[PDB]
């Protein structure tokens, strides 16, 4: 905004990026401890349905290529779409990200 | 996972699997059609004709 | 997807080892056979995706 | 035990990315997704469960 | 020692001149199944509705068959299968109680099912089959298939393919699609 | 000059559509014998 | 052998022309829903307050309507979830006992509502939402907002 007005300047331009909305969920690991969720496979869980984790490699056509895992784009697209995944608790069941996140 | 009874899961059943790209961020297009391309950056110390 | 494929399976290896090219950035990239997961059928069976 | 849950408390995860490369036809909404963090002061390794 | 009414067992007395079969499937299969018999596609067995052909432990096909009975209306919680029982014959005593056999039982007939052959199909680059067909005019031609199940050792495709179309089997390393060749019977009818 | 393919012409057929499924046997009549008596 | 009154049973002699359908909602949501239907933002009115309509685990719709039941007063403590059963007729043995369903049961609806598409929100600094609007006189002048749902690609 100084420079924009500096006539001895022409085309003053960023060359980052002009910054984006962050959804930034809280996960409150005491209510996660506290229902038998263990604390490792909530970050397997959100590693893995979230951010396309690497696993091994396969061949086709005799060329090694990788293999990745990430879930649908159905339920992974809105802020609505936190609560569909579940995660294995201690005892046997099924524990949902919106009842502690 | 399967139960000694002889009932078992897949990964047909899980999931729905394919083959598709590893990062499908980026992809160009050239000249209206759909297309792709490597860009070439050059190495140092040497010429870009014979290169 | 398919013809950026063929040239990270076929035309970039050649392309890189000859003289004077250090670095590629390839529009796109090759095959990689993904496994979409749901939510809904890994809550039917009670698994995790670890 | 106490080394075990440290490495489970404060890590770095990458946690994706509302709307990420493929998407639902017909959807204009981008956000990344800030999952877990590494804790900063003392305070905040103070509060890690065992 | 023993007692009154004890938790254990003391001597297992059996029986194995029929033996029983319990036989699992999955509940999407079951779904898709009443979905193709209540739609036009697909049709009730008959009167051969319940015969059920049993695959060893080794994979030899098992001699006699027998017949189901009860696809039972529960179904588990952890694996969500629905158990099958079948009824076996066995005047020699070559079954015992504890193998893990593969039972086939059938389901459907198709009217219009057609039917291209093993050789005529590969797949291409993205995974999906295809197979080279001519055209009317005799040339040649690639057109994108669907490939359910395999059956004995040809593919029942059910798309893409039509009745009355031609595959071609031997001859694949000198065709492209789009020469124009012409049409020659072969070998295997 | 120009090569010859061989051909299969396929027309319509009826089929039977088996499935193959997982799972054990079990006898018709196992009757484990239980005491409902007590001694040596 | 058997026994008077023993452990495990002989056989299960079940009947399913009517069918109950266990149902869970997670205690957080349903304390969301008790808080913004006791505000004045949103209501619960009409006969659609008891129908469900679930739909099966491939995606396949159930063709017949059933009639939502009570809901529990107490969630479990392993999973933090009630259970809101319900009943529904199949009357050609169309479901099973003991399969995987998803109900779709209606909340409620909100009359008079305004949505803002997805395009012109944008979050501030600190988190407040925000969108640019032209005045009558046509200048802009910027308004805090709170858009918390999304429905189709509309907030």
């Amino acid at each position: 905004m100084l420079a924009a007005q500096n006539p001895a300047l022409q085309r003053v331009r960023p060359n980052g990026m002009s910054d984006e909305p962050q959804y930034k969920l809280e996960i409150d690991d005491e209510k996660a401890s506290a229902l038998g969720v263990s604390l490792a496979d909530i970050n397997s869980t959100v590693s893995i349905a979230w951010g396309s984790s690497y696993v091994n490699d396969f061949i086709d056509r005799g060329r090694v290529k990788r293999v990745y895992l990430q879930g649908r784009p159905d339920a992974r697209m809105n802020p609505d779409d936190l609560s569909k995944w579940y995660v294995r608790n201690d005892k046997g069941e099924m524990v949902p990200f919106n009842a502690f996140a | 996972k399967v139960n000694p009874d002889g009932s078992q899961v897949r990964l047909k059943d899980v999931a729905d699997v394919g083959l598709g790209g590893q990062d499908y961020s980026i992809n160009a297009q050239f000249n209206g059609s759909p297309a792709s391309g490597i860009a070439i950056k050059l190495a140092t110390g040497a010429n870009a004709l014979d290169t | 997807e398919d013809l950026s494929n063929y040239i990270v399976s076929n035309i970039q290896d050649p392309l890189s080892r000859t003289k004077g090219v250090g670095d590629f950035q390839v529009f796109g990239s090759q095959y990689s056979m993904r496994i979409w997961l749901d939510p809904a059928k890994l809550n039917s069976y009670q698994l995790t995706p670890g | 035990d106490v080394s075990s849950a440290i490495q489970a408390q404060n890590v770095q995860i990458s946690s994706g990315q509302l709307g990420g490369l493929p998407a639902v036809k017909g959807q204009q909404l981008n956000a990344t997704i800030i999952g877990k963090t590494r804790l900063q002061t003392a305070e905040q390794f103070e509060n890690i469960l065992l | 020692l023993v007692t009154n009414g004890q938790a254990n067992a003391m001597a297992t007395v059996q029986q194995l001149d029929p033996i029983y079969v319990d036989v699992t499937q999955p509940s999407t299969a079951l779904l898709r199944l009443r979905r193709e018999l209540a739609s036009g596609q697909l049709e009730r067995a008959g009167d051969n509705a319940a015969k059920v052909s049993l695959k060893l432990e080794d994979g030899s096909q098992y001699p006699l068959e027998g017949r189901l009975e009860f696809s039972e209306v529960s179904v588990d919680e952890g694996t969500g299968s629905v158990t099958i029982r079948a009824v076996f014959p066995n005047p020699n005593n070559e079954l015992l109680p504890g193998m893990f056999v593969h039972a086939q039982l059938q389901e459907g007939v198709k009217q219009k099912a057609i039917l291209a052959p093993q050789q005529g199909v590969t797949r291409d680059l993205k995974g999906q089959a295809t197979a080279l067909v001519v055209n009317a005019q005799n040339k040649v031609e690639l057109r994108v298939i669907k490939a359910d199940r395999v059956i004995g050792d040809k593919w029942l495709v059910t798309e893409g393919l039509n009745a009355g179309d031609k595959i071609i089997t031997e001859g694949l390393q000198f065709v492209q699609p789009g020469v124009e060749v012409k049409t020659v019977p072969a070998k295997n009818v | 000059q120009t090569p010859e393919v061989g051909i299969v012409t396929l027309e319509a057929q009826t089929v039977t559509l088996n499935t193959e499924l997982p799972g054990r046997t079990n006898a018709f009549r196992i009757a484990e014998v239980r005491p409902q008596v007590n001694g040596i």
